[PDB]
């Protein structure tokens, strides 16, 4: 589906925190004992509306909110951590979970390098037919 | 399924689960995001009365908490310490590792009482509650929140440009009766004798610029009682949203004391 | 192994309980305030021993819990909701882990169209050989 | 390994994990299923004497608890009030977030005391007690299991009938002495001061026809003491698995009261 | 990276404890019930200095802690139990996260026995031209 | 990124995420394995007034705990019991599920008071607590763990010689007093009322002897009051680490009593 923003105004502008998952740590910083405390862990950035990006994202995270609160409801975990690495594996189900037939729509192997190496040896043994 | 937002033709769009791309490439758990968004980026009423509305009781649903990575600056925020008229709590104790969302220029401070008919108070609307990094369905006691909402996201390897002056927060007190009902009422606080009848047309900027002026026109409680400020229509207020947008009050005085601040 | 039921008895019909992890929701009752308590959120069904397999699924649970009982002894999780990601990663790990030599027994890779490719290519340029 | 269950030759076999098929097809988190199944299902006694011996206390093994997301409809479950003479606690509170099985036809209800000479109560046999889309290894204090089993199977894509009357629970309520041991003593409880000897042969549906028996009689007690019926062993009841399957009683009474009911 | 121990000693022999994660149980021993407590669940062994191994594992374990600190303090979750799974999920990703272009640097996909198929298949209409 | 080890060329090395090895072999996640190993064995002093140094209280900063799967049997551990002056504990309940380190030599026991300037105790030097099978950021209260750090490796499937007489403990006690500062005093506890005055150079063994010593000759108090016994410098005492390596010793006596164990 595309994203139709259907809400009644957008900020187009996102000013942003996270966190740094891996920072460049100065010297001793990184050491729980002499880091910062929970509230000077957080980097901030500004995105703009570029390709409509923001407006959609505002729309995106609101139909998001429907099977995210039915996954929520059906789990008996408390906390769920675990959604971004299901669809990973999910994303590597689809492509390798079953076996890879070679031109197939559903296969992501390209031979097309492959046939240069053959197609190039056409000449190998027709060529050098003396 | 759970939607994912993925960038085709300059353009994000959700993921087709019936389709496969083999031109999408997810080369490391890094290119996948959860963001939390807020309510107030959509162009909802933020305003204590208003916000306070979308909330509810309810028992026999269990509380659930999911993590997102990255949020947005929020303009308002919330804190609610409310009570039974029996004194007993209406919210929970924040869970062991749930704090505060990080980065709120006003905190709406609530304290008061409700007759709270359920165990705990969810969003009538479906939305989240957001805290640091963990997004909730229900409130918890005394702990710093904003409305919002989670997508997730494949960004592409490419565009870096994609969560990688300074952070200042005031708190602004309200006590509140009949908080989750028809009939609430709510006081914005001075001090702890002086208090001004809330309005939804009310600012955070024009609350803090009313106390100031309160303050400095010296027009506190001198007095064991509880002194309440009114503001009659004809006072001007900063409809516009947040992110696109003095010696003229004269106060006049009518156990306790009621009184009105005109222009 | 094969499944063989060893048990006293075996109820051949299975009336189950689960529940609707992607529900297509009726308006409101997707919202966690207005939806089901935590009683009214289960669907049923009723699945007979067509194949053997409800004999056999009693069998299989009886079979599996040693092994899980051992794997549970040796976790620190208080709770454990894991073991299907783990199952799908080890899944993925035991035919794309190493190199994939195609025609190999431990490579889920099919030319059969790919030889058709290039077997309808000998013709290409041994007919055309003007 | 713990062993996983697959469909091969219009037969379910658990997979070999030396082998490699590459026919075999896993695409999506979806194929992949665990399933609760009730000891009930194998023809295992469900008499609360019977049940009971099945459970033991013992001390230095932490418990643990696996997910499942799917059960079966249980006949018979048991909720579990068990004190030392003392007056302290034999079995520790539900976790958060553990709740009751939650399909019973009978839940059997036991309050009584005994030894509870160890820290948690474990299954002899090695099954697990399930609690709604969770299993232990141990008994909670006062909430509904079921005894049994989890499997887990990669589900064939093309089979769609593989999970997806109204319900109706009766609680059969049972005091106990000398609980987890071998002179344990039952009683089914008709009121609180009108009760019956249990015995291992009497099923749900005869204890809950001698108790409307007994009120419509009129054979409860009418007297500040306890009156405790027994049933000595000439009258019928209902060996048979669930699944598969009046005025003739004349009562005459023998501080105390005990009295025996005939046919 | 090469990994040098720069610390002030070595202990180049490792007494280490684990636990069986699948033993091969005794009768009834597996059952928690009748089972070891938790002190009696762990198997021991000694490993030897064989390629420096030890040595080296002792100086990896140190260099990993500033990464696993901060990666600890940019986490909500409060026991970590999936950073292995992860580096699963990314082992497979990294290889299978697209398209796999054969014969290229990034694509583990080896066509060697392949050719063996097709060059042997030269001779299958060239050499019979009758 | 966090950093995984690998073997190649017969030596272990850092994987490089830059870089894609397609003769790398991971065929199932029991390749991938977590390991903690003890600052002991990179010669870090283990003395408990060497040691204690290392850890320092510290508020502001959320606990943080990862499994390991394996570990090494260590010499030294520690177990402490800290409060304030005030009596309130210094360190908290160790959770549920964190048990102490599973193979310790010697288990020092300290027991005192100390300022406690800080909500949790971490290690100053970056490393872990190491605990059953869990590694915290923190100490946790009357809960036996060592020193350590934990890497991460993929194991060749090759090379099965890599994780798979009897084991004996012994606890030493210690009071302390200005635990966590530069004035920090320590005693080693021969019973409840004969003390030794600590010294950085006393090994675990000496301390066993010394108090064998002190039974034997009959050298503890036979008095209400304490007897503190002091080694003046003279005495030998076994810089070596531990895995390469009587009727001597004349007492005097000089409330309280304090005195003198000389050569
Ligand atoms: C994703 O984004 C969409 C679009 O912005 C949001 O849509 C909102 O959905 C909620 C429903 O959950 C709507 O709230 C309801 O609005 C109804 C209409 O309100 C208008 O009614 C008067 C009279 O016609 C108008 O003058 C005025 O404009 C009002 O706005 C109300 O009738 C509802 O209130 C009644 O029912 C609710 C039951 O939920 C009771 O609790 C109330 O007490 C009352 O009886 C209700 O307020 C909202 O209007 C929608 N907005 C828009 C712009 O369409 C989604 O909410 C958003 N998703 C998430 C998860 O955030
Ligand atoms: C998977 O499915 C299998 C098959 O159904 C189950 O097998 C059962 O395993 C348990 C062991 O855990 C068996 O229980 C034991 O039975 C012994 C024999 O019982 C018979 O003995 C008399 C006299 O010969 C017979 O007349 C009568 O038929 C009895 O049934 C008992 O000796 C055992 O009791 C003694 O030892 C236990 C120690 O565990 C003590 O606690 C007792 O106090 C007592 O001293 C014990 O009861 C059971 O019989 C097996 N069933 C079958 C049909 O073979 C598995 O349990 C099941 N797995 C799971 C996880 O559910
Ligand atoms: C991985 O392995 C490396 C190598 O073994 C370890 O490196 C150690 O790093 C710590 C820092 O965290 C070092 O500790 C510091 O040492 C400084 C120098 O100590 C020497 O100083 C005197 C005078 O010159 C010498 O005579 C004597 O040899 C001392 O050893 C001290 O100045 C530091 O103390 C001061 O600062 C700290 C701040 O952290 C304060 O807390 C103190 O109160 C004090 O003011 C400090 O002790 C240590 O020396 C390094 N060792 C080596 C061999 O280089 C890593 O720690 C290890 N990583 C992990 C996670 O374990
Ligand atoms: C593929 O290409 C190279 C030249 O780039 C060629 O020399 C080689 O023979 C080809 N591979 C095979 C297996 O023939
Ligand atoms: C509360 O709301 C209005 C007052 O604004 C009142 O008329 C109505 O009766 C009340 N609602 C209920 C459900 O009692
Ligand atoms: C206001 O009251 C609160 C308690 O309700 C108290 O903590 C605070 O110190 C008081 N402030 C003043 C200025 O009296
Ligand atoms: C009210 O005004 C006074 C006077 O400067 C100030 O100290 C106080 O912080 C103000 N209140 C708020 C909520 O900003
Ligand atoms: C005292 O309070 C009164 C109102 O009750 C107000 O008018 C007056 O300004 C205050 N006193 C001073 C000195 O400001
Ligand atoms: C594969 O098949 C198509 C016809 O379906 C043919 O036209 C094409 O040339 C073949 N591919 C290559 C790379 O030669
Ligand atoms: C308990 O069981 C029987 C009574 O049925 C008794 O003979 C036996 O001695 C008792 N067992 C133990 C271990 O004391
Ligand atoms: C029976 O006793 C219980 C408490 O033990 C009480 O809750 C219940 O109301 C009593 N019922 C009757 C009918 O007396
Ligand atoms: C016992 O019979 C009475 C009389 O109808 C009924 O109210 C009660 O629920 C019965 N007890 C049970 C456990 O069903
Ligand atoms: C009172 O109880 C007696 C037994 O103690 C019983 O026989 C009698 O039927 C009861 N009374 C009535 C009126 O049913
Ligand atoms: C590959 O090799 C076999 C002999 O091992 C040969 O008979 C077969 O024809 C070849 N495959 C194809 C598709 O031609
Ligand atoms: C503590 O350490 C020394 C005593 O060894 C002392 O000279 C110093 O002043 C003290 N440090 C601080 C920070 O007060
Ligand atoms: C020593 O004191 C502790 C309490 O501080 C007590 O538990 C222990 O029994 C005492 N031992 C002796 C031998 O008095
Ligand atoms: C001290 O020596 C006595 C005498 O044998 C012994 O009982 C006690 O365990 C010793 N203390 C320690 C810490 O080993
Ligand atoms: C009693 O204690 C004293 C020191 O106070 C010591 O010299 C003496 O040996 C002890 N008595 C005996 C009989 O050992």
């Amino acid at each position: 589906e595309a994203i139709v923003n259907a809400q009644p105004k957008c900020n187009p502008n996102l000013h942003y925190w996270t966190t740094q998952d891996e920072g460049a740590a100065i010297g001793l910083a990184w050491i729980p004992y002499f880091g910062p405390a929970a509230e000077g862990i957080y980097i901030e950035g500004l995105m703009h509306n570029q390709d409509g990006l923001i407006c959609g994202l505002r729309q995106l995270a609101n139909e998001t909110t429907q099977a995210l609160q039915l996954f929520l409801r059906a789990t008996t975990e408390l906390r769920t951590f675990s959604i971004l690495n299901r669809k990973a594996i999910d994303f590597l189900l689809q492509r390798w979970g079953g076996t890879c037939h070679i031109l197939g729509p559903d296969c992501c192997i390209e031979p097309h390098d492959w046939t240069k190496n053959i197609t190039d040896k056409i000449d190998q043994i027709i060529h050098d037919f003396v | 399924s759970i939607p994912l937002g993925v960038i085709h033709n300059s353009a994000l769009q959700v993921s087709d689960v019936d389709k496969l791309v083999c031109r999408d490439k997810l080369s490391s758990t890094n290119q996948l995001r959860s963001v939390g968004l807020n309510l107030e980026g959509n162009g909802v009423a933020t305003d204590v009365p208003s916000a306070t509305k979308r909330w509810g009781f309810r028992s026999g649903v269990p509380p659930k908490v999911v993590n997102y990575e990255a949020g947005e600056w929020a303009e308002n925020c919330y804190n609610l310490e409310i009570k039974k008229p029996d004194g007993s709590e209406c919210l929970p104790a924040a869970p062991d590792g749930i704090r505060g969302f990080p980065r709120c220029r006003y905190v709406h401070k609530v304290s008061g009482t409700g007759p709270c008919a359920g165990d705990f108070a969810f969003h009538k609307e479906g939305a989240f509650f957001l805290y640091d990094r963990l997004a909730s369905t229900v409130i918890y006691r005394g702990t710093t929140f904003a409305e919002g909402v989670v997508a997730f996201l494949i960004l592409p390897q490419a565009k870096k440009d994609f969560f990688s002056s300074g952070y200042y927060s005031t708190t602004i007190r309200y006590q509140a009766t009949g908080f989750g009902t028809n009939e609430t009422e709510y006081l914005f606080e001075v001090d702890n004798l002086t208090y001004v009848q809330l309005e939804s047309r009310f600012t955070p900027q024009f609350l803090l610029q009313l106390n100031e002026t309160i303050y400095t026109s010296g027009k506190r409680s001198n007095t064991t009682g509880k002194l309440i400020w009114k503001v009659n229509p004809e006072i001007d207020t900063t409809e516009w949203a947040f992110w696109e947008t003095s010696e003229e009050l004269s106060f006049t005085v009518v156990x306790x004391x009621x009184x009105x601040x005109x222009x």
